[PDB]
Order: structure tokens, then C-alpha cells, then sequence
């Protein structure tokens, strides 16, 4: 019935904070944890009067875990589910994964045994890290990999923000993300992926805002997510469970990666004009320029889609908004694939943050979604790759970390054959 | 006489909260009350849906199979929800994967038992058992897997008494899963060869029906669901009645199937006009015959005029003439002789029961054999090849302990019941 | 094209019941690392306290005659059985 | 008629203020008051449990014999606890060691005299006696020693009386002690040997029965004896109360016991349905035989379902047709003529009262003979062995005055015990 | 019925003032003796307002026992039953035991037997000693000596702190461990073991404290303790005699040791969080990171346990929560014993210290037992004792004492049994 989540890496950390914070923000319970089963499968009932996190926090430099603990939800989670490694993060995957982030795990670990516990009958771990970071790629590495194995049985989704097509930061970020590709990919269930860049596309052209903090990205993704889990392990007129989405979402083993779409991006101030028809956010989830993700359909055809509505819809609205698509044709999905269109309905409108800069419309479309575009995004993103391996560049930093040259050329033909299963599961009928 | 409602799934579930809520007002059976019946007569038959314990509590004696918790305890926690007794409640707080195989071969494979326990409590029950109505839909796991399994256990267990199913056929245009064809090829199959009395319903034949036919402009799914629930009502329940010329399950079998597949109807309801406006009455009875023969109309997907038809029951339900009805009938059976087939002097079944639809004067439920139902197990048919060729989304099904030789087995039976059908339109 | 063989699908049966026809369950590598944890889960299915002491610590033969120790001994569409201390009984288990 | 309660040790003990709790509020009798019967028939009959002194103090005629004081001490300190006269508590304030051989060679030997005294002045009440009830746990001192002693001794005195035994046996899964099969083989022993009628209830199979049975969540002891109680009710003062037919531990003995072993039973009690909701009523009877012979159910560990029976008591209380009764009883024979056993053309023994228990509308006690015990003294055998192979924590034994050849003894006897239960299984 | 105390040993003493301490605050006795049967196994109803206490206190220095009749509590105890040997402690068995030990016993024993008098039926005389200690080894070693005879015919529980396992104090403690347990092994009826050491993990790891004063281990004890008698002679669900303990926790003759572990440790400062389930508890159990005691379950199977619980509890929640221990198997219990679990189930919660840094929850797990565990702890004490001796270390402090070459080599001799015995009532079927 639960999703127990671990978030990785600062960065996975802080929209952590996020996608923890609109959460109660949509379930009336304070920071103080009190509010005044239905969402059980992501909040335990310490008793008693309070509510506290059903998730854990993993990272290698105290700063930003140590922020939590300072800010209103300091009184949430259990002082306990907060693990920090005093020692250092480094932005190099071989160090988080192997010689450090290794020391911690297993205490990490023992808390998604002891959280994993208490429940009744949970369904999996949605997991948030930053693909291309030390503390977020390396270590989960190894967590879902340690998890794969102690839970096999269960749905290992994980939320990834993976490396901005142009607008990286860590010099290295490649290093980091051809390896936290290969060694969670053979773990996880479904992985999900939201580009850090083409979200500030969204904040530029569909909010308009060239002032975005982090703490906005975060307040985006914080949204999407919250119509993943919150809500559809929310009763409703279609539930989806989170086995439903691997199951409708992955044609093929590989931890397949759908990528996040939201549909009604518009900013408060806008907040008045008349709201958007059914027709238009369905419609709003075919364009390239809304989707969280540097992926344009560029030439993916789509090979499923999980449209989860929330708020005031009427499903023969949607089982003829998503008609109409099916028959733009400019749309193309794969040909093994009659009918790729999962809809998930809940009732419960979203809940934008009370003035952030989200518009509160009264119904939305967080469609996600294997398209055979990201052949694109991991190609680029391989490449990057080659030309510093091609020269080693920061290489010694990892060896002299418990790795070699194997990891690296053998992580690199790993990801080789997902340019190449991207490549055949379409272009081809 | 009695029988025995299975409410497989979600869906399958969803409508048992329609098609309860109905009935039971054709009983006068309130969430927990009991027989307000406005009449007398609401009451000599109920036995065939209730049970006898307290004095003012008959409760429905159906079957809630489901392996996602939150339906039934949604569906338990709304409007009638709570008349079921808790036994009634077969749940599975497994992941209700939506893979035919999960649900009937490893998560469902497992919750049954605890099923057919309950299936034999209520067979058991009391009188003499004449079979069990099963709803679901054929597009997902706790409906075309684990409910198609429920029945091939219960026709081992009463090869006798009747098994009637109400299918969820994976609608055309859009389908509101990815596997559909998957999960459905793979009940189709299981059905074809257990339950003798499917009546197959398509959410957007109903929309269509619903949104023209009914000015509706805002069809929500308790809609649909209810416009369902009311023709199953006519079917059942209404021949459990009084009538000049009545039938039950059985006649309604034995003059609709000619040969054993099990073949599939099309139900159709009579008065199905918008509320305020056309409250036109043209009811007479030429008009209910007008509207059930129609096209547009036929639950279905489908139009019958698309292909003959084997048999047909009107079976009516409001005070009429014997005559105006056997007559009509004829003139019906020579202006389309082109569609209905030749073999069968009189393939029309008319059955004509006497109280009506609570609050109607007049109703006749349509059921139809038409061989044009073969234009849609072509179509799902289609999309299981179209992306059984590549395998799709199959890990999903195998990683569950399924065969390559069983998704092979389905199509080709379903694929073939296909072929069957057209056997007859020539 | 990745290689892959799939799980295995066996009966399990509980020595000593000539009653219930065992549980069947599947096993693989991405679902019991070891035997020990498949007979962790054993326990939890064919949980009892009359034909299986602490519900399942070991896994023999349809026979009897030897228990399993890897995942390797099991095949496809096998017949086993569960065992813990109580000695073999030989009952129509596949009768 | 007439008995006598025996609460051996504290178990036996704990289980006497539950078996007095129930009986007398079954007999309208207050902690020290009299008789608030709501009725007058809950009186021509009491004699069987208590003694006439005052005029509204009727006492029962029970004995209490521990070598523990803050036992006693904790039943005559709290609720009915001041009803005993004192003269009733056998106390042996010594250390009631955990060890059988403490409490019936060398601690309760001593005490036993001082306890016999006692059996002696409330046999000699009046009129005629029947038997004594004996409450005890087979996993301790005071319990199975010293317990399974005041029976060898009363055996002695009166061969003709009878001796039903409730035997707390050793649960499987967790025992409550670690020498456990020693207290137990032990007294199983002097059981099979004097005793002729035996219930043995498992804590654990209580707990299953109340936590399945009686959605109960938290079962405290309180409640398993409470259940225990309800079932020794209906067995004895039950039968002491009018009925179209009824019985007495005599019937229920001279219809149970095939061979003099003794045998031990397995008691189940009738309407065993949760508080609220579950209070479904279905007790017309068929629901009384289907609970009863049902598997789980039995205060037994082992499964009927496990092994023939070669005699059954539905010892109903409430009123029926003896038609509905004698009937029932039939096909229950005949569908399972598997495991009933066959030399016994009617294995089962139909009695039945007239009045209920108090507050319900019909119950039935079962108080099965199955041959399935066999799998349990096996278990409690199997243990010792395992144990005394390496003389375990023999020497608390020896050490205080025992036999290397009396363990010896006892499990032998008791395991032959084991082998000729199987004699009639085939 | 009732249970004297001898507290031996300023430790057994310190201790003793603690256990005594936690005693009479949960049982409304202000140190002034006064409270405005039951509990009567260990206090004594002396003149028409007051409560004695029902032991006594052994050390050689008065520096210890001093404090005692210095700090509220000094109206508790009678002038008398606080003996002391103005004299010499001296931290050698020897010498306490022998030598100057000798010179008091008389008078200590003269308590024990007009303290023993007083009463009504007793059961025993739980005894607080130190291992490792001169007044605290030594003499006990005669005084439980001089009771097996005096009283054969009751209980000799005898509660000891034995060496810590890398923390010890005196140079010799072995010396005087070694000791302690060859003379007390053939008189006691079931020792407790309450390891100093591993006791500070706790503080250290389940209550977070590196301020451990010994005033708090002995709060500990002081709970573990309360656990034992103050509870248990206290009426309840499941009463369980002293006798019951030895009866159904001593398999052999051998004064056999068993170990004290308690469920709820949790620092005041969490007494907010929701509390502990009745199956945390239970399996807190069965973790070698909470049992006062350096004797992780290493292999050690347990052979019988003694649950005693206290609280709001359910006789199903136990007999259930211990039914699924039963079948963990790894933790694995002895062959020869089936079933060795004696549930002890108490009314009243625990009480806790009024501001100390014990939680204080609403039910409570102090569950003892007989591990083969032990068999290192002796072993790993008992080398200790050879190297010194292999070079007589400090010999000439004991012979000057009135001892011999054959006191310690004959006592050596006997332990090594005791390795032996530990290892054959297990490891082996
Ligand atoms: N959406 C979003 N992206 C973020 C956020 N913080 C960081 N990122 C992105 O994630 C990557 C940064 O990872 P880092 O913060 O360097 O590292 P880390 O993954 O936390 O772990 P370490 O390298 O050991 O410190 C970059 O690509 C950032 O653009 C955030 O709050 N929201
Ligand atoms: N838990 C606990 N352990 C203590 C306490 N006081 C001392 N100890 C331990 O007990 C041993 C100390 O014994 P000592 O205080 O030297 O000696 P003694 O046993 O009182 O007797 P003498 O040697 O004659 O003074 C060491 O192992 C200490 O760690 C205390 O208050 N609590
Ligand atoms: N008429 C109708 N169709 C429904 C309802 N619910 C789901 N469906 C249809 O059922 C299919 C999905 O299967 P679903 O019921 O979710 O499967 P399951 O719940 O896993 O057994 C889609 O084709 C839906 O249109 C309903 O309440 N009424
Ligand atoms: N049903 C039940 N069992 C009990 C009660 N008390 C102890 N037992 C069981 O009795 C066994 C222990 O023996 P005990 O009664 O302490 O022996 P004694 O007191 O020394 O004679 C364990 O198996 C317990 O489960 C009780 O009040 N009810």
C-alpha cells in the first residue's frame, strides 16, 4: 500500500524538502506534524497525534540536511531519518559510491529496513537523487542496488533530475551520470526524469520569471511528484498503484525512463483569467515546450502514457480529449502499440503553494512517459562523456577512489546498449 | 430460483455499486433497511439477489474479488456500500497489478480459494441455485485475469446451473489501458469456453448512447455504469417476475445459443429518452421496437447492421399486447430479413414480463446474438498481433510465470471464435 | 536481445499433510538471493503448526530422499517438499 | 447429583475464577450474595456446584491448591475471589517450584493430606455424588505434579465417581516454560490413568479461535480462560438442567469412551461470532454444526481434519427440533464418513437441553473423541526425548527425590499412549 | 514469599543505593520511610509509620556506605544494617575474602539471619556484588558461601556487574573474577550479569549521552532490577516467583549466569515521540545493541528466556510477538529445548527516575537469559587471568593474604569446567 522514499544527494535532498513540503500543504498537517488510511502510504501515524515522514535523507555534507532541521518542518521528520556522513561529499561518483558513501550505507540502509518494517504490506521506495552529482549518483548506486536485492519483491521508481543539455554544473557531471545509469539499471522499476534546464524553460516562457531558485524547480518537480504518489495512493475514479505505472510504463526491463509533464504551468497574477478547458492541458501535454525535460519529440514516438488527471474531470472528457490526440497522427506512437494510454483519474484538485507563483487551477495533467526521444538525451549525454574519458581527464580522481579502468569502459558499453534499445524498441516496425 | 453476482475487479466492482444501487430500488431494498417495496410483488421473488437473517436486512448475495483495497473501500465506504455483510469482501492488499497474469496466475491464483469458499457459502445458501452474474472488465488484472479465473473454478464446481457475464469489451477509438488487448485476448479465451451468456458492454458505445441518445452532455462514469446496470436488471431480476409469456436465464440461453462457444449479446434497453423534453411517450410499443433494433442503441461497439443476427430476446417488462408484440416482432423479422439470419424461421425470442422499470410504464430489454459482434474480437484480436509481433509489454507478463505459448493459445482460440461467427453471417 | 531463463514454477507441499495440496511459488535470482531466503518467505506462505514446526526450514525431495541447498536444483514445474526436523512420511503427494 | 471443582495449581487456578466467574452469573449467584436468578430454574439445580449454610450464601464446593500463595492470594483478593470459604484454600506457602517432581514427590506430597482432608469434607457434603472437575496446566509444579497427585489419591477414594480433567497441554509454536514436556509427559502420565474424561485446550489454539474467531485483537488471559469456562459450562451444570434429551457426564462418559485409556477430547462451543457486526444470528442449527465440526475452532491444537473420531457430543443448550438436531447430525456423518471412524455406526451423541446461556438464543457444546489428539502427545513426546537425551534440566528433578526410570515411565506410557490412538485411525 | 538483599562491594552498594532508590519511588515511600501485602517481599512494616528497607550493605572503606547516611534516603535505612570494616578494602579477593573479610562476615551474617528471622516465609536473599572488586569478590565469595549452608533450602539469586571486556578498572580484577566465580559457582541458585561496558553503549547508542556518570548505570541496573523482584513479588497477569526464575532459567547446577536486558532505553528530551509497539520491544530483544552485557549473541544459543513484561500488555501480543521470534531462527535457540520462554507478565508500567534520562513509556521488556554466549565472556576473562598468573603478577598480594598457589590454580582449574560446560550444554545435538 506504501512507497517509502529515500532522498540522495543535496540536491535530492532539497527537492525533497520540496515535494515534502506540498505535501502536507494538501493534507492540512502542519509543520508541527498534527493535522486537524487514505494517505497512510506515505505518512505514519506515530500514535499519538502527530504524523512524521515515511522517507529518509542521505548526504555526505551536513550544510544541507542541516537546513531542514533548521526551517518550520524541523518539527516533521524524526531526528533520526536525517543520515549524514560529517566526511566529505566530492563531486565524483567512485568516492560516493565506493570508498566513502560504503561506510554509510549500511546505516542507511538499516533505516529502509526499520521504516520498511513498521508499515503493513508497502509497495516500494520512490527514490530522489541527482543523477550527476557525488553523494546522488554514486552512493544510491549502491543503495538501490543493495536494494534490488533485500526487496526484489517491490517497485523501485526512482525520481531523477538528470545533467541540463547545456547548462550543466559539475565539470565531471557525465562521470557521474554514465555511471549512475549502469549500476541503478539493472534495480530499478521505473525511473522517472525531470531536466533541471528545460524546467527553467517553463519558468521563462510558461511563468515567466527569470528569478527562479532553486527553491522553484523544486516547488515544480514538489508538484508532478505530488500527483505521482499523494494523490494516487489517493482514492479516486480511476486509481493507479504504483506497480500500475512499471507495468503500463516499461515495455522493457531496462529501468526504462518516462520523463514528468505538468499541464496547467501559469503563474499567480495570472491567477484570475479564465481557467483552461480539458481540450487545451490535453492538448498542453503534446507540446515539446511543457514537459520537464530537454527532450523535445524531436522523433521519439511515445511507447505509453500514464495521464494522471486530478480535480473536476469527467472521464468521457478525458476518453475523447485523449480520442482526438490518438488521431493527430503529428503524435506518433511506436507501432507494437495499439493503445498506450493509461488514465489515471483522482478527485482531489492540485494544491498549489499558498504564494509561491504557481497559478491553482481546479484540475491538471501530470502525464509521464516512455518516449524514444530520450535516445536523444542519453546519446548527448554519452558523448559528453567519451570526449574527457577520451583523455581521462578527471579519472585519477576515481581511481585513486577504489575504481578502474574497467568501471568506466564497462559502464560506458553498458549505456552503449541503451543508445541501441532506445534505438530498436521504435524507429523500427 | 436464484443466482449469485460476482463483482470482479474494479470495474466489474464500480458496477456492482450501479447495479446494486438500482436493483435494489426494484426491490424497495434500502442500504440496510428492508422491503419498503411500494408494492407486494417486489418481494415473492427477491430471493434470487438477497438472503434471509435478521428480518429487515436482505443482503445482496454477490462476490467483491479485488486485489487493490481502495475500490472495495471506496465502494464500502460510499452510498449502499455498507449492505454487503463483510464476508461478501474478497480483497487482495497485493500490488493489483494491472497484468492478466498477475492476477491469474500469481497474485489472484492465490486469493481464490478464499473466493470459491465464499462462492460455495451463497451457492449453498438455501433453494435451488440457477447461476451467478459476473462483472468485470477484460482490460485489466483483477478483472480479466483473477475474475476469468473465478469462473473456470466455478463451472467445475456447477457445470448446472447457468454463468452469465457482463463484459467490459476494451472499447475502440480509445483504449483507457496499454496492455487492453493483453489483458482482454487473454479473458475472451477463458469465457468462450466457461460462462453460456455474455453480454458485452463498450464505455464508448455508451458514451455515444449516452451522449445523444440522453442530451447528457457530462456522461461520468456512474452514468454509463448505471445505463448498464439497468439493462442487466431487465435481463435477471425482471424475469424473476411475473409475465403472459415468461423466461428465465435458461430460455433466455436455450433460444439464444445455437452452438456451445457461448456466444456474446449485445443488450439494449427500450425507453431511452432525455428527461425533461422528450418525456415523449411515443411508447406505444412500436417505438420501444423502433429504438432496440436501432443501430445506435446497441451497447456494444458494433452495428448489428454490420452482420446478421442468430437470435434476439425483447424480453419486455410493462403491461402490453400479446398482441402488439408478437405482431411488431414479424414486420420487424421482413423489413430486415437481409439481417437476420435464415436458418432460424423465428430467430426473435419474445418474452414479455408484467411490472415495469419502477418508474416507467413501459421497457423491453434487447439482447442480442448478432454475428456482427465479430467486427470486435477482430479488432482486439488485431491489436494483440499488431504488438504481440514485438512482444511488448510482455516481461510483464512472463517475469509473472506466464508461457509464450499461452499469449499463442488465447489469440488463436479467441481468433478463431472469430472465425466461427462469420460461419453463420454466410 | 539479453540473455534471461525466467523464474521456475514448483508445488510446495508440507511434509506430513496428506491433505493440503501445497502452495505454489516461483523462484528466481532477482527474487531470492539464496535458498535461505526463499525458505524465509516459505515460512510466511506455508506458515502452520501442525505439519510444519517452525513452517518451513528446509526443502526435500517429492521423495524425501535428499533437500535442496542453492536455487540451481530447482527446475521448472517441480515438486517439493517442506521440512524442518519431522522425518519423511511418503504420502500420494503427486497422486 | 453432584461435583466437586479441583483448581490445581495456578493456572488451574487463574482458569477457577473464570470457570466461576461464568458459572454463577449461569446460576445467578453474586460475589458473596445469593441467588438473583432471572429465573427459577437456575436454582433446582445448583447443588451439583455449591453447599446450603446461610440462606443466601450458597458457596462453591471447589478446592484451591497452589504452592504459591500470591496466587490464591491474587483470586481471593479481586472480584469473586471472596466467595471460597477459606476452609476451600489448600495453600502450600513453600517454593512452588517449576518442577513436577517438586510439587508431587517432595512439596506436594506433604500438602496433599491437608488437601484430601478437604475432598473428604465436601464429597461427604450431601446427597450423591458424581465427580470432581480438575483445572490445571500440564506445564508446571502445582499444575501437573502436585494436581496429577490429588487425582491418583481421589481415584483411590471414590473408583466410582467420575473425574473430568481440563488440561491446560503444552501449546506448540511458543511454550510458556522450558522443561515443559517434562511437567507434561508426566502428568499425561497419571492421566491416562485415573481421569476418565479429558479437555485439553491450547492457549494457542484459544488465541487463533479469539483472534480469528473473535476479530479480538488484544486476547488477554482473562479472555482464553473466559472462553475455556464457556465451554465447561455447557458440558457439565449445562447437562444438569431439564432437556428433551439430556445427558451427564456419565452419558457423555458411556458414549465417549470406547477404551478405558481414558481418552482425551477436544472441546468446541457454539455461537463463537464477534460482538457487533458478526451478530448475524445464523444459528438456526446448521450454523452450530457447520462452526463445531469445523477445523479451526477446536481448543485443540491438533486438526480434526487430521484424524477419525471415534465418538462426538453436540451437547446442544438451547431450544430445537430434535428433528433439526438429529438430522443436521446425519449429513455431517455422512459428508465426512471419511474421518468419523466406521465401527461406531453413530459415532455422534445428540444431547440437548432446553435453557441457554443466559444472555443467547442457542449453543452447543462439542466435546470431540478424535483420534487427531494423537498428533499432539506426540509433539509433547517428541520434546521430552529430544531433551532427556541429554537429561536437560533433569537434575531439578532427581535433585529432589525423583527416577531416572520414572521419566523413563511416563513418556513410554504415554507414548504407547500415542501408538494405540492410531489402532482405530486405521 | 519475600527476598533479603545483600548488598555487597561499594559497587553493589552504588548500585544498591540506586535500585533502592527507583524503589521506593514507585511505591510512594518518600525517603523518610513513610508512604501515604503486595510489596512486603522487601520492605518491612517497622513501627506504626515506616517502611525499613529489607537488606544490607558490606564495604571494608566507610567512604561509600558514609554517602548513603549522608543523602535523603539516610531516614531509610536502619542505623544498623549499613556493616563496614573501618579497616582495609584492598582490591584483592584474598584479602577480603580471608584474611580481613573474615573478621566481619560473622557479624554481616548475624543481619541475614535476624533480618531472615523477622519475616514470614521467605524465598531468598538477592545478592549485589561487584566481580571484580576486594569487598566486592572476596567476601561475598564467603558470605554466599556461608548461606548455602545456612539456608540450602531457598534461592541465592545473586545480581553481579562482572569486567567489563576492555574496560576494566584494577590491574588485577581476573585475579579477582576469577575468584569470586569459583567459590560463589557451587552456592548460587541463577546469577544475573549486567556488563559495566556494554551498559555505556547503550548510553551511547540508545539514549545519546558521553556524560555517563556512574550514578546512571546504576539508574539502569536500578530499572532491570525493579524488573525482577520489586514488580514480579507484585501481583499481576502472570506472576512469576523467584523460585520460577532458577526453576525455569537454570538448565544445570551451575550457579549459571544468565543476562539482563531491558526493552524501552530511550532519553528523556524523545519522551514526546509516539512510543514503541509491543513488537519493537520484543524484537529489541533479540539485538546483541541493548542487553547490558559485552556477550553479543556471537553463537551463543539462548536455552531459556525469561520475558518479563510490565505494563499495558496483552497475553495474545505476547504469545504471538514471541511466537514470531520463534521462528526467526537466526536466533537460534538450544536443540534440547523446545520451548523456553516464560512469559512474565506485570501490571503497573515501569517508572522511571522524575528527571533523569530514561523515557518512560507504558510498558517495558526486561527479559533475562542463559546464552552460550557466555561461553566467550568466561573465556575471554578467564586468559586474562592466565597471562598474569603465567608470570604471578600480582601473587605475593594474595599468598601474604592467606591463600596459596592452590587457591588460584585450583580455581583456575574450575572455570576452565565452566568453559567446557557453557560449551557442551550447546554447540552440540
Ligand atoms: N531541480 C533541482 N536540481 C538541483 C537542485 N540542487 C541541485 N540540482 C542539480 O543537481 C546537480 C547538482 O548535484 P550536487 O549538488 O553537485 O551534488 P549532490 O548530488 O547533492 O551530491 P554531491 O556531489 O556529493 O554533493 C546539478 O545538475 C544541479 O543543477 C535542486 O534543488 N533542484
Ligand atoms: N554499574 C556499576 N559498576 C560499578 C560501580 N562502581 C564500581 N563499578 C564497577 O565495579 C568494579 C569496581 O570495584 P571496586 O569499586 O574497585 O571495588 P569493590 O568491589 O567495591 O570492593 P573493594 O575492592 O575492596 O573496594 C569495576 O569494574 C567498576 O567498573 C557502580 O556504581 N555501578
Ligand atoms: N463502464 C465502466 N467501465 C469502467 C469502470 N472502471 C474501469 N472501467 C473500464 O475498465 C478498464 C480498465 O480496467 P480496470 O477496471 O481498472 O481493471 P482492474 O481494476 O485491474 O481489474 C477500462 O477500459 C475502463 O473504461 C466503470 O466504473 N464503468
Ligand atoms: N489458558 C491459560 N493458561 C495459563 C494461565 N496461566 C498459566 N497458563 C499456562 O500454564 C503453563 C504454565 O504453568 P503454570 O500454570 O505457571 O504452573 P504452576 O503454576 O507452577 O502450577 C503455560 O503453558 C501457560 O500458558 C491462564 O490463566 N490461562
Amino acid at each position: 500500500r506504501e512507497c517509502i522514499s529515500i532522498h540522495v544527494g543535496q540536491a535530492g535532498v532539497q527537492i525533497g524538502n520540496a515535494c515534502w513540503e506540498l505535501y502536507c500543504l494538501e493534507h492540512g498537517i502542519q509543520p508541527d506534524g498534527q493535522m486537524p488510511d487514505s494517505f497512510n502510504t506515505f505518512f505514519s501515524e506515530t500514535g499519538a497525534g502527530k504524523h512524521v515522514p515515511r522517507a529518509v535523507f542521505v548526504d555526505l555534507e551536513p550544510t544541507v540536511i542541516d537546513e531542514v532541521r533548521t526551517g518550520t518542518y524541523r518539527q516533521l521528520f524524526h531526528p533520526e531519518q536525517l543520515i549524514t556522513g560529517k566526511e566529505d561529499a566530492a563531486n565524483n561518483y567512485a568516492r560516493g559510491h565506493y570508498t566513502i558513501g560504503k561506510e554509510i550505507i549500511d546505516l542507511v540502509l538499516d533505516r529502509i529496513r526499520k521504516l520498511a518494517d513498521q508499515c503493513t504490506g508497502l509497495q516500494g521506495f520512490s527514490v530522489f537523487h541527482s543523477f550527476g552529482g557525488g553523494t546522488g549518483s554514486g552512493f544510491t548506486s549502491l543503495l538501490m542496488e543493495r536494494l534490488s536485492v533485500d526487496y526484489g519483491k517491490k517497485s523501485k521508481l526512482e525520481f531523477s533530475i538528470y545533467p541540463a543539455p547545456q547548462v550543466s554544473t559539475a565539470v565531471v557531471e557525465p562521470y557521474n551520470s554514465i555511471l549512475t545509469t549502469h549500476t541503478t539499471l539493472e534495480h530499478s522499476d521505473c525511473a522517472f526524469m525531470v531536466d533541471n534546464e528545460a524546467i527553467y524553460d517553463i519558468c521563462r516562457r510558461n511563468l515567466d520569471i527569470e528569478r527562479p531558485t532553486y527553491t522553484n524547480l523544486n516547488r515544480l518537480i514538489g508538484q508532478i511528484v505530488s500527483s505521482i504518489t499523494a494523490s494516487l495512493r489517493f482514492d479516486g475514479a480511476l486509481n493507479v498503484d504504483l506497480t500500475e505505472f512499471q507495468t503500463n510504463l516499461v515495455p522493457y526491463p531496462r529501468g526504462h525512463f518516462p520523463l514528468a509533464t505538468y499541464a496547467p504551468v501559469i503563474s499567480a497574477e495570472k491567477a484570475y483569467h479564465e481557467q483552461l478547458s480539458v481540450a487545451e492541458i490535453t492538448n498542453a501535454c503534446f507540446e515539446p515546450a511543457n514537459q520537464m525535460v530537454k527532450c523535445d519529440p524531436r522523433h521519439g514516438k511515445y511507447m505509453a502514457c500514464c495521464l494522471l488527471y486530478r480535480g473536476d474531470v469527467v472521464p468521457k472528457d478525458v476518453n475523447a480529449a485523449i480520442a482526438t490526440i490518438k488521431t493527430k497522427r503529428t503524435i506518433q506512437f511506436v507501432d507494437w502499440c495499439p493503445t498506450g494510454f493509461k488514465v489515471g483519474i483522482n478527485y482531489e484538485p492540485p494544491t498549489v503553494v499558498p504564494g509561491g507563483d504557481l497559478a491553482k487551477v481546479q484540475r491538471a495533467v501530470c502525464m509521464l512517459s516512455n518516449t524514444t526521444a530520450i535516445a536523444e538525451a542519453w546519446a548527448r549525454l554519452d558523448h559528453k562523456f567519451d570526449l574527457m574519458y577520451a583523455k581521462r581527464a578527471f579519472v585519477h580522481w576515481y581511481v585513486g577512489e577504489g575504481m578502474e579502468e574497467g568501471e568506466f569502459s564497462e559502464a560506458r558499453e553498458d549505456m552503449a546498449a541503451l543508445e541501441k534499445d532506445y534505438e530498436e524498441v521504435g524507429v523500427d516496425s | 430460483r436464484e443466482i449469485v453476482h460476482i463483482q470482479a475487479g474494479q470495474c466489474g466492482n464500480q458496477i456492482g455499486a450501479k447495479f446494486w444501487e438500482v436493483i435494489s430500488d426494484e426491490h424497495g431494498i434500502d442500504p440496510t433497511g428492508s422491503y419498503h417495496g411500494d408494492s407486494d410483488l417486489q418481494l415473492e421473488r427477491i430471493n434470487v439477489y438477497y438472503n434471509e437473517a435478521a428480518g429487515n436486512k436482505y443482503v445482496p448475495r454477490a462476490i467483491l474479488v479485488d486485489l487493490e483495497p481502495g475500490t472495495m473501500d471506496s465502494v464500502r465506504s460510499g452510498p449502499f456500500g455498507q449492505i454487503f455483510r463483510p464476508d461478501n469482501f474478497v480483497f487482495g492488499q497485493s500490488g493489483a497489478g494491472n497484468n492478466w497474469a498477475k492476477g491469474h496466475y500469481t497474485e489472484g491464483a492465490e486469493l481464490v480459494d478464499s473466493v470459491l469458499d465464499v462462492v460455495r457459502k451463497e451457492s449453498e445458501s438455501c433453494d435451488c441455485l440457477q447461476g451467478f452474474q459476473l462483472t468485470h472488465s477484460l482490460g485489466g488484472g483483477t478483472g480479466s485475469g483473477m475474475g476469468t479465473l473465478l469462473i473456470s473454478k466455478i463451472r467445475e464446481e456447477y457445470p448446472d446451473r447457468i454463468m452469465n457475464t457482463f463484459s467490459v469489451v476494451p472499447s475502440p477509438k480509445v483504449s483507457d489501458t496499454v496492455v487492453e488487448p493483453y489483458n482482454a485476448t487473454l479473458s475472451v479465451h477463458q469465457l468462450v469456453e466457461n460462462t453460456d451468456e455474455t453480454y458485452c458492454i463498450d464505455n464508448e458505445a455508451l458514451y455515444d448512447i449516452c451522449f445523444r441518445t440522453l442530451k447528457l452532455t457530462t456522461p461520468t462514469y456512474g452514468d454509463l455504469n448505471h445505463l448498464v446496470s439497468a439493462t442487466m436488471s431487465g435481463v435477471t431480476t425482471c424475469l424473476r417476475f411475473p409475465g403472459q409469456l415468461n423466461a428465465d436465464l435458461r430460455k433466455l440461453a436455450v433460444n439464444m445459443v445455437p452452438f456451445p462457444r457461448l456466444h456474446f449479446f449485445m443488450p439494449g434497453f427500450a425507453p431511452l429518452t432525455s428527461r425533461g423534453s422528450q418525456q415523449y411517450r411515443a411508447l406505444t410499443v412500436p417505438e420501444l421496437t423502433q429504438q432496440m433494433f436501432d443501430a445506435k442503441n446497441m451497447m456494444a461497439a458494433c452495428d448489428p447492421r454490420h452482420g446478421r443476427y442468430l437470435t434476439v430476446a425483447a424480453v419486455f417488462r410493462g403491461r402490453m399486447s400479446m398482441k402488439e408484440v408478437d405482431e411488431q416482432m414479424l414486420n420487424v423479422q421482413n423489413k430486415n430479413s437481409s439481417y437476420f439470419v435464415e436458418w432460424i424461421p423465428n430467430n426473435v425470442k419474445t418474452a414479455v414480463c408484467d411490472i415495469p422499470p419502477r418508474g416507467l410504464k413501459m421497457s423491453a430489454t434487447f439482447i442480442g446474438n448478432s454475428t456482427a459482434i465479430q467486427e470486435l474480437f477482430k479488432r482486439i484480436s488485431e491489436q494483440f498481433t499488431a504488438m504481440f509481433r514485438r512482444k511488448a509489454f510482455l516481461h510483464w507478463y512472463t517475469g509473472e510465470g506466464m508461457d509464450e505459448m499461452e499469449f499463442t493459445e488465447a489469440e488463436s482460440n479467441m481468433n478463431d471464435l472469430v472465425s466461427e461467427y462469420q460461419q453463420y453471417q454466410d | 536481445l539479453s540473455n534471461e531463463k525466467k523464474a521456475k514454477k514448483v508445488r510446495f507441499y508440507r511434509n506430513g499433510d496428506r491433505y493440503f495440496k501445497g502452495i505454489v511459488y516461483a523462484v528466481s535470482s532477482d527474487r531470492f538471493r539464496s535458498f535461505d531466503a526463499l525458505l524465509a518467505d516459505l515460512t510466511r506462505s506455508l506458515s502452520d503448526n501442525i505439519n510444519l514446526p517452525q513452517g518451513v526450514r528446509y526443502i526435500y525431495t517429492i521423495d524425501g530422499s535428499r533437500k535442496i541447498g542453492s536455487m540451481d536444483e530447482l527446475e521448472e514445474g517441480e515438486s517439493y517438499v517442506c521440512s524442518s526436523d519431522n522425518f519423511f512420511k511418503k504420502v500420494e503427494y503427486t497422486k
